[PDB]
RNA sequence: GCCGACUAGGGAUCGGGUGGUGUUUUUUUA
């Protein structure tokens, strides 16, 4: 399940990583 | 209707239509009780009727399917079978006025014979390229099978003399069955 | 190019007959397709057929007697008048009398005899005979 | 609990009265099940007779209730069977003509499921719909598709005929 | 309580010879069944009865 | 079509109700206008040819169809007129129209001649001559062959013929013979099996009953309509059945083994499941009660007693315990001294049964029923009975007593009682 | 029917006729709800989503089970994908063919591969366009 | 021969899943109750991942190519 | 026959039976 | 080698899946 979860799918993920990149 | 007929010259005519017979729906098959005027009518529903009535006298119906054919027997005449469309055959009795057994096959039954000599054994027309022969009493189980056809067989005669059957076919022939033999002796 | 669900279940009809197979399954269904389909039925020219429901398009099974010479989908979709009706006819039918020209209408899918009957003119379908 | 304050509706009528009143003593005989039958509540009821001359209780109710009563329509059915012999429960919601015509049919069927709809386009021109429904619970729907045609015909105005396929009825 | 427990309590022989009409086998008519079950049990009876004519013919 | 006919038929009756509200109804011109209606109801040429139509004209004959539309708006017309207007209803204005039904009564149409008993049945008390007066004796024999050639007597002309056979036995001093009647009745008789549409033969069947005719099958159908009763769902055929099984119960020959047999019925099937079944029974029973010989409610009354408690006890209908109690309430005045004597055994058993919480509720019950049916005092012992047994229960009353509230609750209900009875 | 290949293929899942849930089910609606977004927010797709749910709860379909798409459900509750799940898988796998390809630059059969797929993006990214679900400006890399 | 209206429920069984009549799933749902701690788990019958039990943690099944094999000493019931 | 060579349990159908899918009165 | 929108098949074989069966195989290391 973990290796088969991606990090960056979901509007809401890249709003997370567009969170951190700022 | 009404024929004039050269049988007698015992007289010297009202040729033509006699009576007309109107129904809901549309009808597939006729076939006329011997002994007696009554003659039932097969289409949605299986009817019986009466010369001098209008109306159909007694509606017969197993089930909400349709009858695609019908023969009176020959011997026992208050005794009727039906074909329907579910691929089934049905068996009744004018004395009960009710159906009296079916049977689902796994195929269409087009035409259905009973046998002249056997008031208890008749032989189905059937869509498998095939004749099924049955007794009445035990339909679990069929006295023969004829096979030598190639399309669905489209109608079925017993000779009057009763030992011979003869099988009309979409094949583009004619074939002849000895009753005790399940293999045509002859095609046309 | 892949072609429209009535010319399918015409081509599938007409290679059925030919090939003198006595039941025939069409998919997908449609309201076109079936109500022409009754059409032929009431000319005779096609017995039973039933309609299975798949929750999806949907599928029919048809019996054959055999009568049918040959069954189309005309095209391209051109207006056919009443007064006029007779001479397309004779340009798509193989005689006079025999066959039976389809056209959709203001009052429904009908062959040309209830269409000049009614009086009512519209897009012409397709032709049985 | 009352009667009434099952009955949705303002002015009850005798027969959702008796109904009501025996849906509150099964509340009350139940244990724990109450805990499930006190939120539900239906809105009405309608009987009507049936060819082989019994009747059958179609109780209009709330689709969200609906799922609950489904939940326990099983055993509230034969309780209310118990109770009222000779009728036929069942729980049907109020409710686009197809869906709802065939969410009602659904309604029906239940507990069973409809295994497919059939209809045939016969040579006059009559129009035979048939219903193929499974064989789960066979024995208990041979006794009652009579009640099923004279539901679907008397609420939607429908011929309509079930047949159980794998078996010769 | 059953109709016949009231009728034992009495312990007479006398009070329980007048009520004539309670002892003996339950008369109560059993709930009618579907009529297709009643039908199809019917058409079974018919083809018995048809299966015993035609086998006059069988000699 | 066919379609189009019941639209032509419907058509006719709307019309017909027309002139029932219409004011010509009330003249003697509409006999004349309905005397109308009946009369009348009752090589080298081709070889120069040019032929372009390859379509044979299909042949036809509607001719018939009018004459029996015509015909049946007719009958119809002056049956609806002789039934609102009594003077019209006479042997010399309906006495041309009789040639006009013999003719109607041999169509092959069988509305028109259902048409056609109506009217008779309408026309057999009224007085007629020799010549009109045998077209009543002819009917009776052509419904006899529509019953012969009719398979099932559930049909809409049997059914009327039926009709007609009830009104002929009834009015006319004319009978059927009995090997006649024993025919018809043996055919009614698996029709019966569907009682729903055989109202009109119970009609038929309440005329050999009212009338007394002896017939063997009779006895049959009085077994099958005792089933009825209980069974049937609609409420017009069990009051239908419920009284001619009743008169043939009480003016028919029977067995005294029979009697017994057909009072082990009532009692059994007063423990029928269905609720309607138990209250069908309620009537005959109450029938029984109101009218009887004092001999034949003594040889049963304890029967009908103890049966009736126990659905006045245990009973899943409260109107089913209601209506008991009401029988038993009209009964207790009516039992003798000592039939009334048994039912003081049986309230004194069970208020004397204190072990069995269960036997208790029916002492106290019955002894409420006792009350105001025979009244206090009558038998100081149970009234000692239910005093005492009253006290036992109110004294129990706290957190430790065992009294179940039911028991607390009928010793309040029979306590109650007896104060309205006595200011002891 | 497959484009850019001569296969065949008709392999597929095949829905059950009824759409109501079965009868053998027995767990609440909502509860999928929650469950459904806890891996959502893990990071798993509408479409891994489906397979654990099915495969280890007894899920058999969202819409049956519940009424609603995934999709919807997780629309519902604040998520979504940014490109719709098959656009965005493209885009990795014509990422990855790239990022093989410069390091071998003699992969004559690996930049077919990529031309094939890089139009299958520009249909998918063309309709995803008209849908207006992609605002127009969007370009392929 | 073959009636395609009615067609032998064996000869359907036989048959492939999508080209039928009324195409619908062969697959199926399972309860498997776990070893250790005898709690029930719904698995579907293809199964592309390795169910574990909540509880216990421990692997019910295992996936494969078609139908995915269960654990050794994991017993299963139809549901 | 193949089939049966190692299958343990098919009934022999007997043709005059196989046409038959079902009877309403079982005897 | 007639061609096509075109039916039903036969044997063998490659890859995958389902079911059966009994020989290899094998054992709580995998």
């Amino acid at each position: 399940i973990d290796k088969k979860a991606k990090k960056d799918f979901y509007r809401f993920q890249v709003r997370e990583r567009k969170k951190q990149e700022i | 209707w009404s024929i004039n007929v050269d049988d007698y010259s015992n007289k010297n005519n009202e040729e033509g239509l006699i009576r007309t017979f109107d129904g809901e729906s549309a009808f597939q098959g006729i076939d006329s009780h011997r002994e007696n005027s009554t003659f039932a009518t097969g289409g949605a529903k299986i009817h019986l009727w009466d010369v001098n009535r209008l109306k159909p006298v007694s509606d017969l119906s197993w089930g909400a399917d349709n009858i695609t054919s019908l023969k009176f027997n020959q011997n026992e005449t208050d005794i009727l079978a039906s074909t329907g469309s579910d691929n089934s055959i049905v068996l009744y009795d004018l004395r009960t006025n009710s159906p009296t057994q079916k049977i689902v096959q796994t195929m269409r039954t087009n035409a259905i014979c009973w046998n002249p000599m056997e008031a208890f054994n008749f032989v189905t027309a059937n869509e498998d390229h095939n004749a099924y022969y049955y007794d009445m009493r035990n339909l679990s189980r069929s006295l023969n099978v004829f096979k030598d056809h190639v399309s669905a067989v489209m109608d079925v005669d017993f000779s009057p003399t009763g030992d011979e059957i003869v099988t009309g076919s979409y094949d583009k022939s004619i074939r002849i069955y000895k009753t005790n033999h399940g293999h045509s002796r002859e095609i046309y | 190019t892949r072609s429209s669900v009535l010319a399918d279940a015409l081509n599938a009809i007409n290679n059925a007959e030919k090939t003198g197979k006595r039941q025939v399954l069409i998919r997908p269904s449609s309201k076109v397709i079936i109500k022409f389909l009754q059409v032929m039925q009431k000319h005779g020219y096609i017995g039973e057929f039933e309609y299975i429901d798949d929750h999806r398009s949907g599928k029919i099974v048809v019996q054959l007697n055999g009568r049918l010479n040959k069954c189309g989908v005309i095209s391209p979709r051109f207006n056919v008048k009443i007064g006029d009706i007779e001479k397309w006819t004779a340009n798509l039918l193989p005689a006079r009398q025999f066959g039976y020209v389809i056209l959709t209408t203001s009052a429904g899918i009908m062959d040309h005899e209830e269409a000049r009957r009614k009086h009512v003119s519209g897009k012409i379908l397709g032709f049985v005979y | 609990s009352a009667p009434q304050a099952k009955i949705l509706s303002q002015a009850p009528t005798e027969l959702e009265l008796q109904v009501a009143q025996a849906f509150v003593e099964l509340e009350n005989s139940s244990p724990e099940l109450k805990a499930e039958l006190r939120p539900l509540q239906f809105k009405s009821i309608r009987e009507i007779d049936v060819a082989g001359g019994k009747k059958a209780l179609a109780i209009f109710v709330p689709v969200p209730s609906l799922a609950g009563f489904h939940k326990v329509q099983t055993k509230l059915t034969r309780e209310l069977e118990k109770k009222f012999q000779d009728r036929h429960v069942i729980f049907l919601a109020e409710r686009t003509l197809t869906a709802v015509h065939d969410k009602i049919l659904e309604d029906l069927v239940f507990p069973t499921e409809i295994v497919g709809k059939r209809v045939r386009y016969l040579v006059g021109g009559n129009k035979i719909q048939k219903v193929l429904l499974d064989s789960k619970d066979v024995q208990q729907i041979d006794y009652k598709l009579e009640s099923f045609q004279a539901v679907y015909n008397k609420l939607t105005g429908k011929q309509i005929v079930f047949e159980i396929p794998s078996e010769t009825h | 309580l059953s109709l016949t427990d009231m009728m034992n309590v009495i312990d007479d022989r006398q009070v329980i010879e007048n009520a004539n009409l309670l002892k003996g086998k339950s008369s109560t008519y059993e709930v009618p069944l579907p009529q297709r079950i009643q039908q199809r049990h019917d058409r079974k009876a018919a083809y018995e009865i048809s299966r015993q004519e035609v086998s006059k013919w069988n000699d | 079509n066919l379609r189009n006919q019941n639209k032509l038929s419907e058509l006719l009756r709307r019309y017909l109700l027309g002139l029932n509200h219409n004011s010509d109804s009330e003249s003697e011109s509409i006999l004349k206008f309905c005397h109308q209606l009946f009369q009348e109801s009752e090589e080298k040429e081709d070889f120069f040819l040019v032929n372009l139509e390859s379509k044979s004209y299909t042949i036809n004959s509607n001719s018939l169809l009018l004459n029996s539309t015509l015909q049946k708006f007719a009958l119809d017309l002056l049956r609806n007129v002789i039934t609102r207007h009594r003077s019209f209803l006479t042997v010399s204005h309906l006495e041309g129209f009789i040639p006009f039904l013999r003719d109607s009564l041999l169509s092959e149409n069988e509305g028109v001649v259902i048409s056609t008993l109506r009217i008779l049945i309408t026309l057999i008390r009224l007085d007629f001559s020799d010549e009109s007066s045998e077209i009543f004796k002819n009917c009776a024999r052509k419904v006899l062959n529509i019953i012969k050639v009719s398979p099932s007597t559930s049909s809409e002309l049997c059914q009327m013929g039926l009709k007609f056979l009830s009104a002929f036995i009834r009015h006319t001093d004319s009978t059927l013979k009995d090997t006649a009647l024993s025919y018809v009745l043996g055919r009614v008789l698996p029709d019966l099996n569907e009682p729903s549409r055989q109202g009109l033969a119970f009609n038929f069947l309440k005329a050999l009953v009212s009338k007394h005719i002896m017939l063997p099958e009779l006895y049959d159908i009085a077994d099958t309509t005792r089933e009825i009763m209980v069974t049937n769902h609609s409420k017009e055929i069990r009051d239908v059945s419920r009284s001619v099984y009743y008169q043939f119960l009480m003016e028919y020959d029977q067995s005294k083994g029979r009697l017994e047999k057909q009072f082990k019925f009532m009692v059994d099937n007063l423990q029928y499941p269905t609720e309607s079944g138990r209250q069908s029974v309620m009537e005959l029973i109450n029938l029984i009660i109101t009218k009887a010989n004092p001999a034949l409610l003594s040889k049963l009354s304890s029967s009908f007693f103890l049966a009736l408690v126990n659905v006045s006890f245990n009973d899943d209908a409260p109107r089913c315990r209601e209506m008991a109690s009401v029988l038993i309430s009209t009964m207790l005045p009516k039992l003798e001294n000592k039939d009334l004597e048994i039912v003081e055994k049986y309230i004194a058993a069970w208020l004397k049964q204190v072990d069995n919480a269960s036997f208790l509720n029916l002492g106290l019950r019955t002894y409420k029923v006792y009350l105001k049916s025979i009244g206090f005092e009558h038998t100081i012992e149970l009234d000692e009975l239910a005093i005492k047994r009253i006290r036992y229960i109110l004294s129990d009353t706290s957190v430790g007593s065992e009294h179940q509230w039911d028991l607390v609750y009928s010793a309040l209900n029979t306590f109650s009682s007896y104060m309205e009875a006595t200011e002891s | 029917g497959r484009m850019h290949s001569a296969g065949k293929g008709i392999s597929s899942s095949a829905i059950p006729y009824s759409r109501n849930a079965p009868a053998w089910f027995k767990l609440s609606s909502e509860s999928v709800i929650e469950q459904i977004v806890k891996y959502a927010r893990k990071g798993l797709t509408p479409s891994q989503i489906g397979v654990l749910l099915r495969d280890a709860h007894g899920v058999t379909q969202a819409r049956v089970i519940t009424g609603n798409k995934i999709m919807r459900i997780l629309k519902s509750n604040g998520l979504a994908p940014e490109i719709p799940e098959d656009l965005y898988y493209l885009i990795k796998k014509a990422v990855s063919v790239r990022k093989h390809l410069e390091r071998n630059r003699k992969d004559k059969d690996a930049k077919f591969r990529l031309i094939l797929i890089e139009s299958r993006i520009h249909r998918l990214a063309r309709y995803y366009r008209t849908v207006a679900v992609l605002p127009p400006n969007w370009k392929y890399e | 021969v073959q009636d395609l209206l009615h067609p032998t429920a064996a000869s359907e069984a036989r048959k492939h899943k999508l080209k039928t009549l009324v195409q619908g799933p062969r697959s199926y749902f399972l309860d498997v109750k776990c070893p250790g701690c005898l709690n029930i788990t719904t698995v579907f019958s293809h199964a592309q991942t390795a169910v574990t039990c909540e509880s216990c943690s421990t692997i019910l099944c295992t996936p494969t190519g078609g139908k995915a094999k269960l654990s050794e000493g994991t017993s299963f019931r139809r549901k | 026959a193949n089939e049966r060579r190692t299958r343990k349990d098919m009934p022999y159908i007997s043709e005059r039976k196989k046409q038959i899918v079902g009877t309403v009165h079982k005897y």
